[PDB]
């Protein structure tokens, strides 16, 4: 039999460099194969074409780094949303309905301030990078908009290097106080779009400072009944209030978005400030009895909406602060999955890595977890296995598990719970899930891991990952692949052959720059045989370390814990090689914040830690497409591919 | 430790027991790698007494390495704790 | 112009964009600038 | 409309009842002093009333005060020995202008008008009715002098 | 307390629930039912008002303070929503700047003063990808710091109390003495030394603060140095502060302007003006009268000048903000700046790059066109006060200035659609007018109730009509077209007979901005034509005055704020028939009309004027401009030569600081420059103005001090009682006194508010309405704590005035002590209070040996040598003025004073020793006088202070000893004339 492979990201991205592989097998003459993508649906306008040379010095594999132009595609009523990718060649001969979407590109609007105050500038600036992730150099588009929903402003600036400072707004002297947004967009033919927001509050001068400092940030198990409150009040700057009145008012509050609040006016309590201390004790559980919430059980993941007025006693003076929310936590522990494909291989030891983790997302250590399994078979015949206790390790916070099924398992329907030392049974956290059979025509499987899981494999090391066949007709698999996506392009490709003689093989992986921060690997190889050859695949996700291509790093000059107004200091820049720095330098009280690889991630296709419920969807799901006479299946349902 | 599955209608051939490829006779408790269970059947009512690997619950200290080589119960996955 | 009904539209690619009434009329969207979309209204020009 | 105005003439209501300030505007006589101007210097005594008329000489600003007694619509203006006997001819409906005719052998006629302005159509009807006593008479304009 | 939860209950969903949470607000001083009449919300919320308000006044009777203060909290937590407000100012941030770092860059700065921690944050976009640099922090702190609140301004005379306070970060206490540095004009309780004030070691425990007081007097005027050095064993800090010291009394503004048009284009050669030095009635004593100078060159110089600068804003500086019609004198000047250079190409008038200051023009203008964006409703809408309810007339002139714009900003040209919609939907009856929705009255028209019914509803339709007419060419439809057609038959049938000038001229505008050939507009624009005034024959100037003919016939005296109005829409009506003949002395007029800064009275003459003057500076043909004006003094020296050309044309002011009568000249040239003068004076009473308002205001002390101000509208010939137009009530705080602004919020915040805005700054509180009635007061009540204790307070005024019609105003004086009479300062701590007055010598002193009476007779500096007789004596609560009559004349340096003639003396209130007795006969010698101007002759007034010699001379013989001294005296008073040593 003889085989071919094409893989694609599955979205096609108007204006960027959408690398197209194809690797075939069986084939043992050198030929060549024009890769195209070609309009829709008749195929008449080739957007743009290819050409690759497969021989057997190059492995019968070649990548052929196709692009949409942007200004090939039609506008105003109609611009084509599928375009079809097709292969040609003396041998073969596909086509592929695939989408093509616009967003392409991030903006990260960076405003210095996130609250201004009537009559002061808005220094915005837009970093503008294209999906390869380097300056884009595209004339960019601004749009301040007020409160209400309309725009108050619109503001071009072409960009030269990616960083696009722009005029500063000046908020007017009487302003729509609120939360403004702004929208930095493309100006030609990119649907991307950036969104930041900025507060406008008018400024008005206190008679005093009144600070308000919790016990914890979190209502646990303990403070449920007691909650002590330091409420501290005090003029400019160390003059110290002498005698106060303090009023407070608590209500309970559903979400920080919507700031829809309900009081409780059974504790409304008040108290005497003296000497600019004065703490008092919030009894949670008989002041909810409003409604009662009939349990700690209830209000969790709700807030505690803490009103606090401080009114003085010499000047008449009055002063309001606030908390805008404690969230209740019902324990103090929370747990979550790491490098656990919710996909079983019947047949493959199925691996349970739980994560156990506080209220502040740090990860605690020495947590016992219980573990029970509640399976179900072809025969609907539900078989429970026994409770495993594993305690997590302190180094990463994960707890391995390993739980083997028999092979007739489909559906595994496992339930993590924590097993703390003080806590009751009501205290504890616990998370099910279910985790589903590879569905597979044949009999065949595959089962791929690294060396690790308690290093979060590091830039310049090498992968060893240890890629397991499990099936019939094992030893005529002739060669296995890899394919090693990135922000949505394949930036890796190959082969290696397999020793008929051994069970399983250790790929060598070598982890480059490109991989930074997050990258899929999906394997596979070619079950052949009777009128049929079969792709049997496994993904993994690789998390490796936030490292730079160049490095920046800024230090102070001199160094010291205090400085002097006026001072003259210097900053010191070093960077790996020839690059741009933005800068900036903002009053650190304007904090009580600027994340963009959580941002930067959304061009990452893929869902989950890998695994899928048959071959086609190991693809899908890692964000490829592919071309094969084999096995076909699982059509694009574009909208939502996985959340 | 290791729990039991019981399967139902299992192909039974010249007094043989063949599961899922795996030949086993009548009275015979053999070791298997595919699947890597430790198994025995019964052609009389055509059912098969096969037991998994205990599944391994990771204290402080240890971890797990698992190859598939070899039979039961070379091919368990084994509680390696330093 | 009786009956053109333009509206405030999304483009193809994102941007709000007020559909154009015929050659001798223009478009007036009431209500909010955001709510999008909106049938508007036609009225003539002279 | 029509601006036949203030009959009979009243020498002191055609001067505003001694409240405001006037100018000259047109004057007949060819030694009519540079932007002199007119106002009340005091109260209405009997018969009496003091004037304090700054004109401009040159670049001096001279300030010679004079003494008006009124009878009808007859006036005689006196300082020290000088003595002019003035005769409101004519004096606008709402006493804006006046056109003042001051006697000898040959008879001047001088126009007044209001200082703060006067209604523009009285002063046309002013002009008009000087223009035609002064029967062609060349006029200079006493405050078109760099006043 | 069950009583407050039922209202919190019964309205926690309603539509109408901030209206009774604004009736539950405390108000000690009306009734719930009179509070209700000030409610514009609808039956509705009349109602859920009255019941809120009454169930609340029920309940606070016989209460316990926490109770109250608790149903407080529950009506301010319960009802409202939330409220966007901040407690602390953050400083601006620096170092926003991009930097290409070649592998390595090393830049230096400088931190900034204030004492925060600093956090840098780097982002490196290269072509590998971003990287958010670690953040470096940077604490900036010092660990002891003196810091002072150094007043804004001090009436000169007063006795301030410069508070401060030391600032110790250190937990481990120090030592510290803080010294001022004793400037010669800032009289202090102790000396300097070589010049310092002593300093005694404090001690200010660590980790907290220590008050620091300094008791200073000014006694000259100016901004004065001050420094403050905090001595201690670790160093010495200098912080340099300026304390500014105003004059005693009111300010007055008085304007005169001349137009210098050498060549005669404007009808007559004018090359000398004398512009004279007029000695105001009412002066404080020892006070220079400040009159700058401006000469500027185009038409347009005044407005060039103010926009293409940093000021930009000098068209309103005398009114207060807050309406929108604010933030639109905002950006009219910009706008007609713009429009004149280019609709006329003069963009070479800058030596600069004619792309730059287009580019800064255009950001000004566009940062002035969203300023308004804050005063748009849903409906897009404008209303005045933020917040408010829409209005007709803010609408109109809103779409009047955006309409204007949209040539050189192109504006959103649905929002422009949407608001003439909404005009002309909601806002035009069956016959054609325009109604307003709010109660805001804009202007105050003449003429009984239905007249007055009338005249405001033609206002309003050609108001509108105008502010239709310019925004029209964004959204042309036809039905805005059809209610144009409506409205401007409305004026064509309704304006002729006309019931005042004003309203004449907008409607001959506003339909000249239509089609010019209904032969109705052209009856109505001969009889505006015939309304005109003019100054000399042939006119030299025009204008029109806001009454008209038939109703008022005097002529006024100085331009008021209704007079360029109807001047600048006349104007405009010509232009727009291009009748360049016939507004030659109209631009003369309003081109001295104008004052130094580019305004005029109120703001919308202003807008009128300035596109009056605008769109005359480029119908008619540019002369070269090209003079050599001179100003300079009579009887001194040249003040400074101004060469004009467009090189420089806009020659800066120019401080006339000799107290000489001043002449500008120019030689024979050619342009048409405008040399507007600005006389500022300190007037010290107000009863010789025509005020028209009737003001009380009272300092009350509270229990459980309050400023009690009321204000009433005097309706003058022929208006109707329905109060005053746009009021601005400004009361000036006395030193060292602080509204308590809660309160002020309280009276405008609320659904019943009395005032529509207010605002605290340097000092003042100005407060804004919709109208004052005539029938009874209006009385502002807001508690006023000592900020600090000054000590010989002079009283502050408390001013109200209409906006649209700055004259209609009155001012009143006040103080908030009631301190008794100053006999006496009983001894020490004195030595600055009678610094600068002067003393009066002993009754009846032997030991003189009657040559010094010779030796300061003959001095040159000292100028009147008399004796008076005092008739009477008359304060004025700032001073006191003494009524005299010259007895014998004895030297005269000066012009001399005739003899029995009365002689005016003055002297401080808070002086002492100099007192005078009424009738009693008194030596006096002193320094120069002033010549005042009492609208017949000259006045002299003489101020009593320092080196003023005065001695008391009885009349009797009967003294037994004084018989020596009388010989002295008469022999000096025969001997001092016949020889002048
Ligand atoms: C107050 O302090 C300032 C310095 O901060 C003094 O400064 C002026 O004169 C000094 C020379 O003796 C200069 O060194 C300063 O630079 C100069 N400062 C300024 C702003 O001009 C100042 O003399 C002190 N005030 C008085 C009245 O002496």
């Amino acid at each position: 039999e003889q085989t071919y492979v094409i893989s694609a990201p599955k979205i096609f991205r108007v204006g960027a460099s959408e690398n197209i592989v194809i690797q075939v097998y069986g084939y043992t003459e050198a030929f060549d194969a024009t890769i195209s993508i070609k309009s829709y649906p008749d195929k008449k306008f080739s957007y743009s074409s290819g050409h690759v040379h497969l021989s057997s010095e190059n492995k019968f594999q070649n990548s052929a780094i196709l692009t949409i132009q942007p200004k090939q595609l039609p506008g105003g009523q109609n611009p084509v949303s599928y375009v079809y990718l097709e292969v040609v060649s003396k041998h073969f001969s596909k086509s592929k309905r695939m989408p093509i979407t616009y967003d392409n590109g991030f903006l990260f609007i960076h405003t210095d301030k996130p609250v201004y105050t009537p009559d002061q500038s808005v220094k915005v600036r837009v970093y503008s990078l294209n999906d390869d992730l380097k300056p884009a150099k595209r004339e960019t588009v601004l749009t301040f908009i007020d409160p209400e929903g309309s725009e108050v402003d619109m503001v071009e600036e072409i960009d030269h290097i990616g960083i696009i400072s722009f005029p500063d707004f000046k908020i007017p002297s009487n302003p729509r106080y609120g939360m403004w947004t702004i929208k930095a967009k493309y100006k030609e033919d990119f649907s991307t779009t950036g969104t930041a927001y900025f507060e406008v509050k008018e400024y008005v001068l206190p008679h005093f400072s009144v600070s308000i400092e919790p016990e914890y940030n979190f209502i646990g198990y303990k403070n449920f009944k007691n909650f002590e409150i330091t409420i501290k009040a005090r003029y400019f700057y160390n003059k110290v209030v002498t005698e106060a009145d303090v009023y407070i008012t608590f209500g309970i509050r559903e979400d920080l978005k919507d700031d829809q609040k309900e009081m409780m006016q059974t504790a409304m309590q008040n108290t005497m400030l003296i000497n600019g201390i004065a703490q008092v004790t919030f009894d949670s559980e008989t002041a909810v009895k409003e409604l009662s919430y009939y349990s700690l059980e209830d209000l969790n993941n709700k807030y505690l909406y803490i009103a606090v007025t401080v009114i003085e006693s010499t000047g008449g003076f009055s002063e309001e602060a606030e908390i805008p929310g404690i969230k209740y936590v019902l324990s103090p522990y929370k747990l979550n999955l790491v490098a656990t494909p919710l996909f079983l291989k019947p047949g493959i030891p199925y691996p349970i890595k739980v994560q156990v983790k506080d209220s502040l997302d740090q990860l605690v250590g020495g947590v016992p977890v219980t573990l029970n399994a509640q399976t179900i078979d072809v025969n609907q015949e539900t078989s429970d296995l026994d409770p495993s206790k594993s305690v997590t390790r302190v180094d990463d916070g994960v707890a391995s598990f390993v739980l083997n099924l028999p092979s007739g398992v489909t559906v595994l329907e496992f339930n993590v719970k924590t097993d703390a030392p003080d806590l009751p049974e009501e205290n504890q956290a616990r998370e099910g899930y279910r985790a589903i059979a590879y569905s597979s025509l044949s009999q065949s499987y595959l089962y791929i891991d690294w060396t690790d899981n308690h290093k979060a494999l590091l830039v310049g090391e090498h992968l060893n990952i240890i890629v397991t066949p499990k099936s019939p007709y094992i030893d005529k698999i002739t060669h296995y692949n890899y394919l090693i996506l990135s922000k949505g392009k394949i930036i890796h490709f190959g082969t290696r052959e397999k020793f008929s003689d051994a069970s399983y093989q250790s790929i060598n992986i070598p982890v480059t720059q490109n991989m930074v921060p997050s990258s899929r690997l999906l394997v596979y190889y070619i079950v052949t045989g009777e009128q049929t050859a079969e792709l049997v695949s496994d993904s993994v996700w690789l998390n490796i370390e936030e490292k730079c291509g160049n490095q920046l790093q800024v230090h102070l000059s001199p160094d010291a814990d205090a400085y002097s107004p006026g001072q003259t200091v210097s900053l010191n820049m070093a960077t790996g090689m020839d690059s741009w720095v933005a800068l900036a330098a903002v009053d650190s009280a304007v904090y009580g914040l600027e994340r963009v690889f959580q941002f930067l991630e959304k061009s990452d296709l893929g869902c989950g830690a890998g695994g899928g419920l048959n071959n086609a969807n190991v693809f899908h799901l890692a964000g490829l497409t592919f071309l094969t006479n084999a096995n076909a299946d699982d059509s694009q349902e574009n909208d939502e591919p996985c959340k | 430790r290791g729990h039991t599955y019981v399967t139902k209608n299992v192909t039974v051939e010249d007094g043989a027991c063949v599961y899922l490829r795996n030949v086993i006779p009548n009275g015979e408790t053999k070791a298997l790698n595919n699947p890597c269970v430790l198994s025995t059947c019964y052609a009389a009512d055509r059912k098969v007494n096969s037991t998994l690997c205990p599944n391994i619950g990771v204290d402080e200290g240890c971890h797990v390495e698992w190859t598939p080589d070899g039979v039961y119960p070379n091919c368990c996955p084994k509680h390696v704790c330093p | 112009c009786v009956n053109a009904t333009c509206e405030r539209k999304l483009d193809a690619l994102g941007n709000a964009v007020i559909t154009k009434c015929p050659q001798g009329c223009l478009c007036v969207v009431r209500g909010a600038s955001n709510i999008v979309p909106a049938n508007g209204t036609c009225f003539q020009l002279a | 409309s029509d601006c036949t105005g203030s009959e009979p003439v009243d020498a002191f209501q055609a001067f505003s009842e001694g409240k405001e300030a006037y100018v000259l505007v047109r004057s007949t006589d060819p030694k009519a002093r540079d932007c002199l101007k007119g106002e009340p210097a005091g109260e209405k005594q009997d018969n009496t009333l003091p004037v304090m008329m700054t004109f401009k000489q040159g670049t001096d600003w001279a300030s010679t005060d004079w003494t008006f007694t009124l009878d009808g619509a007859k006036v005689t203006a006196t300082l020290g020995q000088l003595t002019q006997n003035r005769e409101v001819v004519y004096d606008s409906q709402s006493h804006h202008c006046h056109v003042d005719k001051v006697e000898k052998e040959v008879p001047d006629y001088e126009m007044w008008m209001l200082d703060a302005g006067g209604l523009e159509v009285e002063v046309e009807c002013c002009r008009q009715k000087l223009e035609e006593l002064a029967s062609g008479r060349n006029q200079m304009y006493p405050h078109l002098k760099d006043c | 307390q069950k009583k407050i939860e039922e209202i919190a209950a019964k309205y926690k969903h309603s539509v109408v629930k901030k209206c009774c949470y604004d009736g539950a607000c405390v108000n000690n001083d009306e009734t719930c039912e009179q509070r209700a009449a000030r409610i514009s919300l609808g039956p509705r919320c009349i109602k859920a008002f009255t019941e809120c308000c009454v169930v609340a006044s029920q309940l606070r009777a016989n209460i316990s303070h926490k109770d109250m203060q608790l149903g407080r909290l529950h009506m301010k937590t319960l009802l409202p929503v939330s409220k966007p407000e901040i407690r602390s100012y953050f400083p601006e941030s620096w170092l926003w700047e991009v930097h290409l770092v070649p592998r390595r860059k090393q830049l230096q700065f400088a931190l900034p003063d204030s004492l925060t921690t600093w956090e840098i944050q780097g982002v490196g976009i290269s072509n590998t990808g971003i990287c958010v640099a670690d953040t470096v922090k940077a604490k900036v702190f010092k660990d002891v710091f003196l810091e002072m609140n150094i007043p804004y301004s001090v009436v000169r005379g007063e006795q301030i109390q410069l508070k401060g306070t030391v600032y110790n970060y250190r937990t481990s206490g120090m030592q510290f003495c803080v010294k001022m540095s004793a400037v010669e004009g800032i009289c202090t309780s102790e000396s300097p030394v070589i010049k310092s004030s002593k300093c005694v070691r404090q001690k200010v425990e660590g980790s907290s603060s220590h008050l620091v007081t300094f008791t200073v007097l000014p006694l000259e005027i100016g901004l004065h140095n001050i420094n403050f050095s905090l001595e201690t064993w670790f160093g010495k800090e200098i912080l340099v502060k300026t304390l500014r010291v105003v004059p005693e009394g009111v300010k007055r503004e008085s304007y005169s302007g001349v137009t210098l048009d050498p060549r005669g284009i404007y009808g007559t050669i004018s090359r000398r003006k004398e512009f004279p030095y007029r000695i105001p009635l009412d002066l404080v004593p020892k006070t220079e009268i400040k009159r700058i100078l401006s000469v500027k060159g185009l038409l347009v110089g005044e407005i060039l000048s103010a926009v293409l600068s940093q000021e930009g804003i000098n068209i309103l500086t005398h009114l207060p903000k807050g309406s929108a019609e604010a933030e639109l004198m905002s950006v009219v000047p910009v706008f007609y700046v713009f429009h004149y250079l280019e609709t006329g190409n003069h963009w070479n008038i800058f030596h600069s790059d004619p792309l730059i200051e287009k580019q800064k023009l255009k950001k000004k203008l566009k940062e002035g066109m969203l300023s308004i964006m804050s005063y748009r409703n849903a409906d897009y809408s404008y209303s005045v006060w933020k917040g408010g309810s829409a209005s007709t007339w803010l609408t109109a002139f809103a779409l009047r200035v955006l309409g204007q714009v949209n040539k050189y900003v192109e504006q959103n040209q649905n929002s422009i659609c949407n608001s003439l919609l909404w005009l002309v939907e909601n806002y035009q009856l069956d016959n054609g007018s325009f109604k307003e929705n709010s109660q805001y009255q804009p202007i105050k028209l003449q003429g009984t109730l239905p007249v007055e019914a009338r005249e405001n509803s033609l206002y309003l339709t050609a108001f509108t009509v105008i502010g239709i007419r310019k925004a029209f060419d964004i959204c042309p439809l036809v039905k805005i077209d059809t209610a144009l057609i409506k409205a401007d038959n409305f004026l064509l049938e309704n304006t002729l007979p006309a019931q005042s000038t004003f309203t004449l001229a907008i409607s001959a505008y506003a339909l000249s901005l239509g089609d010019k050939t209904h032969p109705q507009f052209r009856s109505i624009v001969s009889a505006l034509k015939r309304e005109a005034l003019v100054k000399g024959n042939p006119p030299i100037y025009r204008f029109w005055k806001d009454n008209l003919q038939h109703k008022d016939s005097s002529v006024p005296n100085t331009g008021t704020a209704r007079m360029v109005e109807t001047t600048a829409y006349a104007l405009l009506t010509s232009l727009n028939l291009k009748d360049i003949n016939y507004v030659n002395p109209v631009i003369k007029w309003l081109s001295e009309e104008q004052r130094y800064g580019g305004g005029f009275y109120s703001t919308q003459d202003t807008i009128n004027a300035i596109e009056g003057l605008t769109e005359y500076s480029l119908l008619v043909k540019q002369l070269r401009l090209s003079m050599d004006i001179d100003v300079s003094y009579k009887h001194k020296g040249a003040l400074h030569n101004y060469k004009m050309t467009d090189k420089n044309f806009l020659g800066r002011p120019v401080e006339v600081l000799l107290n000489d009568d001043l002449i500008v000249s120019t030689g024979f040239g050619s342009g048409l420059a405008t040399v507007h003068v600005t006389t500022v004076v300190h007037k010290t009473s107000t009863s010789e103005e025509v005020c028209s308002f009737y003001l009380k205001i009272d300092t009350q002390d509270i229990e459980a001090k309050r400023i009690v101000a009321c204000a009433s509208y005097k309706p003058s010939r022929e208006e109707s009682s329905s109060g005053s137009s746009h009021a601005v009530m400004d009361i000036s705080l006395p030193t060292g006194i602080s509204a308590n602004e809660e309160d002020l919020k309280a009276l405008v915040e609320g659904v019943d508010q009395l005032f529509t805005d207010y605002q605290i700054k340097d000092g003042h509180v100005i407060l804004q309405l919709n109208s004052i009635p005539s029938s009874d007061f209006l009385c502002v009540r807001f508690r006023i704590f000592e900020l600090f204790e000054v000590g010989f307070l002079s009283p502050a005024t408390f001013t109200v005035y209409e906006y649209h019609r700055p004259d209609k105003q009155c001012t009143m004086f006040y103080s908030t002590s009631n301190i008794k009479i100053q006999k006496v300062c009983e001894g020490a701590a004195c030595k600055c209070v009678e610094a600068d007055c002067g003393q009066m010598q002993e009754e009846l002193d032997l030991t003189i040996s009657a040559e010094t009476r010779k030796q300061t007779a003959c001095k040159p500096e000292i100028a009147y040598a008399y004796k008076v007789s005092i008739t009477s004596i008359t304060v004025e609560n700032v001073f006191v003025k003494y009524k005299a009559t010259l007895l014998d004349i004895y030297k005269t340096g000066e012009a001399v004073a005739e003899k029995d003639s009365e002689i005016t003396f003055i002297k401080k209130v808070t002086c002492t020793n100099a007192e005078l007795v009424k009738g009693r006969q008194y030596l006096i010698m002193g320094k120069e006088a002033l010549q005042i101007k009492y609208n017949f002759s000259f006045r002299y007034i003489y101020p009593l202070d320092s080196l003023t010699w005065i001695e008391y001379w009885p009349r009797d013989t009967t003294c037994s000893s004084c018989q020596a001294f009388l010989a002295n005296l008469d022999e000096f008073a025969e001997d001092i004339f016949l020889n002048g040593c």
